[PDB]
């Protein structure tokens, strides 16, 4: 926990100044911001050896930074654009190239607020057909009809987050792809023994982490503003 | 035979000056000019054969001021002895009448590396033309300058370099006239 | 041909 | 520094089978190389540090690179493929210069070995409602792709990989679904080509 | 009028070549108020100590093995390599000298004269001079200035024969320089 950045998660509209900051407890004098892309690796965006030291990396356009201070390092997006969505990640190096990188910020710059849209979720229960067949029990979560795509989808077991058992879709499809703000559909499955979707006391949770409006943005909509907030569905065992 | 590349850098506490060079068996290749972060070469040529990425000076230097700051409080803030310069003037080749050379003020032998350097023609003081190098390695750890004045020699001008230094009790005062 | 420096360590601290 | 090169962006590797992934590199000065690892929803890991100091270097859980200089290559390995190093790969260099520039990077698959397939579809209703249901196709073994939907309103995920630890068993899934009114499980998957013996439960 | 006390720090990484890259050894040297404290030596393989200050940082590094190992290594992969980058225009750097002889004293025949011959603006530094009188070389009465650095890829020298120019003789100053493929050679006649 030597690299801290914040904020971890960010929605902004285009055309803002956004700042990203990466705060470190060794007191290393070499800093590094990257951001990392599919199919490109991370690139390097700015770096600096010292107090007030700033050199240009490959893609500095459209970003600047401030070193006002040797434990610091900020990254400004000056007028933020779509294809700055990104995970950003900021780094020291000691002085024999031992890098520690921060543990990402991941940053979705939308067009439109009026397009950003929490998931639904639904839960979807095991067929017997399946329970009768594998003697296992496949549970779905489909979440829909939400913008940007910017989620978190957990399985919790009697109020125990899991891993073991789930496949979650790596990227969200489109709901309508000839759309360039399309909303999105992620589903994930979370397979048990047959025996255990058979006790009835057993509760499945597929909880859906949404990034969206803060409390500063405005919203003018009927609709319930879309706030950053967590939505959920669930099912109880089912003895049959 | 024998060769001896040296990258030698430093860091002065309180006047926060630091620099960054390499040397060639005795001779400057390139130093960096940290405020510009530019490398810049002794001689022309030497940039149309190689290059240095300047940019990495600085994270020396950074490191150099860290450990310039903990050796300080290690040695319970103890200051360096003043070492006093020996300074020399001369020529790089034969003076000869109305024919361009360049006065040489050669400063050695001293530390800290903080001097102030006065050209004096006929008594006055003269800048036209003047350049000087970084403060250059010694094996002993004091340091070397050389400052430079372009002149052409007549039986009329009288000059002489002043150098003044923490170590000095007067300034020092070195003469030359054509002789 | 580029030169490169070694870099200097930091003290114990 | 000045460039490496990662081939391909997906890769494969059976369950068990060994792990090769290459990256070749251009420079001028002698090297750092590093390889680095990129597990799902986490950070950048460090694997291991070519210094130098010696060609053949060795990381965590049994990987190790060799730094061939007569082929600019410094290609990552490790003995047995794990279900668990399904992750990105990114190979790394600095040309002595305070600064790592980074490959494209690779995206490791892990193929899971599945002695005893049994490609079935199978209906699963909403919880929440008698008239809402998804169709899930799974326990197909790893010749069986899925294709996407030819229907604009019957959404197809890929396949994807899930790891049972309470029974110690793998299994591929996709999942189907649509708001239509002719859709049904029977013709979820008609646009992909699946096994002959799909078990297709009588609704 | 500046009295504040003064604190140093100077690093010094030093590399030695021997029959061109043959053999190398690096030295880095960490250096507080003029005193070295610890150095890195590639013939020891491990940081010591110079002074009771620098122990600590001899004990924090060495105890960083993958640290030492790429030291000892550095001296391919920083000495070496900066030796290869330079080498053609410092080591086979060659700046012809400039070479001239000038009676010190304009006299009459007979009489007791310095003869000089200032050879000036080569590199690099080895370079034989010797005077010859008739054609016979001389090596009593030759006095020079030594060799001195003019601090930018020069060299210059001042070598002076004392004798009595005499009717016939032709004096000549004979200079021997990497840079040229035979002796250079400046007549002065009486």
């Amino acid at each position: 926990a030597d690299v801290t950045q914040t904020p971890r998660n960010r929605i902004t509209k285009t055309g803002k100044r956004i700042m990203l900051e990466c705060s470190q407890t060794k007191g290393h004098d070499r800093m590094y911001w990257y951001r990392q892309d599919p199919g490109l690796g991370l690139r390097l965006i700015y770096y600096s050896f010292d107090v007030k030291d700033i050199n240009k990396g490959e893609i500095s356009d459209g970003y600047s930074v401030s070193r006002q201070a040797q434990a610091k390092f900020s990254l400004s997006l000056e007028s933020a654009i779509p294809n700055q969505t990104a995970l950003y990640f900021c780094a020291t190096s000691d002085e024999s190239y031992g890098y520690t990188f921060g543990s990402g910020t991941r940053l979705t710059v939308v067009e439109d607020l009026n397009k950003v849209s929490p998931p639904e979720v639904a839960v979807f229960e095991p067929s017997e057909a399946e329970i009768s067949h594998t003697q296992k029990a496949t549970l779905v979560c489909l979440a829909t009809g939400f913008y940007p795509d910017h989620v978190e989808l957990s399985w919790w077991v009697n109020g125990k987050e899991v891993h073991s058992g789930v496949c979650t879709d790596p990227q969200p499809l489109k709901e309508q792809p000839a759309l360039n703000d399309s909303r999105y559909a992620l589903s994930s499955r979370l397979r048990v023994s047959a025996t255990f979707w058979q006790n009835p006391r057993n509760h499945f949770r597929c909880q859906v982490q949404f990034y969206g409006l803060s409390e500063n943005d405005e919203w003018t909509q009927d609709r319930a503003k879309p706030v950053t907030q967590i939505v959920s569905a669930e099912a109880w065992g089912r003895a049959d | 035979e024998e060769h001896v590349i040296i990258q030698a850098e430093f860091y002065l506490n309180p006047d926060q000056s630091g620099e960054f060079m390499f040397d060639f068996d005795g001779d400057e290749i390139f130093h960096v000019d940290m405020a510009k972060k530019e490398t810049v070469w002794r001689l022309e040529e030497f940039g149309r054969f190689a290059s240095f990425e300047a940019q990495g000076a600085l994270a020396n230097i950074a490191v150099d001021k860290a450990n310039l700051e903990i050796m300080t409080k290690r040695s319970n803030y103890t200051p360096i002895t003043n070492v006093p310069p020996e300074v020399t003037v001369l020529t790089n080749s034969p003076v000869e009448l109305r024919e361009p050379n360049v006065l040489i003020c050669f400063i050695d032998k001293f530390t800290p590396p903080v001097v102030n350097v006065t050209w004096l023609r006929n008594g006055k003081p003269v800048t036209t033309g003047v350049s000087e190098t970084v403060f250059l390695p010694r094996e002993d750890h004091l340091f070397r300058k050389f400052h430079y004045l372009p002149f052409l020699p007549s039986t009329e001008d009288v000059y002489d370099c002043r150098v003044e230094h923490w170590g000095l009790d007067e300034p020092l005062l070195k003469h030359w006239e054509f002789d | 041909p580029k030169y490169v420096k070694q870099n200097t360590l930091k003290l114990a601290r | 520094a000045q460039s490496v090169t990662q081939l391909g962006s997906h890769v494969s590797v059976s369950e068990g089978a060994l792990v090769l992934l290459r990256c070749n590199y251009s420079s001028s000065v002698p090297p750092y190389l590093f390889w680095y690892v990129q597990y799902p929803n986490q950070g950048l890991q460090l694997l291991l540090k070519y210094t130098s100091a010696a060609t053949l270097v060795k990381g965590i859980n049994g990987f190790e690179a060799e730094f061939k200089k007569s082929e600019t290559s410094f290609h990552l390995t490790k003995p047995s493929a794990h279900m668990s190093d399904a992750a990105e790969y990114f190979c790394a260099v600095s040309e002595q210069d305070d600064k790592i520039i980074f490959g494209k990077g690779t995206r490791l698959h892990i193929l899971p070995n599945i002695q005893n397939p049994d490609p079935a579809v199978y209906q699963l209703r909403d919880s929440k409602s008698s008239d809402k249901s998804v169709c899930l196709f799974t326990d197909f073994d790893s010749q069986t792709n899925v294709s996407q939907s030819k229907d604009s309103d019957v959404y197809i995920t890929d396949k994807c990989v899930l790891d049972m630890r309470s029974m110690d068993f793998k299994s591929n899934s996709a999942v189907a679904w649509s708001n239509k009114s002719d859709f049904a499980c029977a013709n979820a998957f008609n646009n992909s080509i699946i096994p002959e013996d799909t078990f297709f439960p009588s609704p | 009028g500046d009295t504040r006390p003064r604190f140093l720090w100077q690093l010094k990484f030093e590399c030695h070549f021997f029959n061109g890259t043959e053999r190398v050894r690096l030295l880095e040297r960490c250096i507080y108020n003029q005193e070295e404290s610890v150095r890195f030596d590639s013939d020891v393989g491990e940081y010591r100590a110079v002074t009771e200050l620098g122990r600590p940082d001899a004990e924090y590094w060495n105890s960083q093995k993958d640290l030492l190992e790429q030291r000892r290594a550095a001296v391919d992969t920083y000495c070496r390599h900066n030796y290869g980058v330079g080498e053609s225009f410092t080591v086979q750097r060659r700046v012809e000298p400039k070479v001239t002889v000038y009676p010190s004293k304009t006299q009459p025949l007979q009489h007791h004269n310095l003869l000089v011959c200032s050879v000036s603006g080569f590199y690099p530094g080895s370079i034989e001079v010797r005077w010859f009188r008739n054609g016979q070389e001389e090596k009593a009465g030759v006095v020079s200035t030594g060799l001195i650095q003019n601090g930018d890829w020069t060299f210059q020298t001042l070598v002076m024969l004392e004798t009595v120019p005499r009717s016939g003789e032709v004096y000549t100053c004979q200079v021997e320089h990497p840079s040229v493929t035979s002796p250079l050679t400046v007549e002065w006649r009486a």
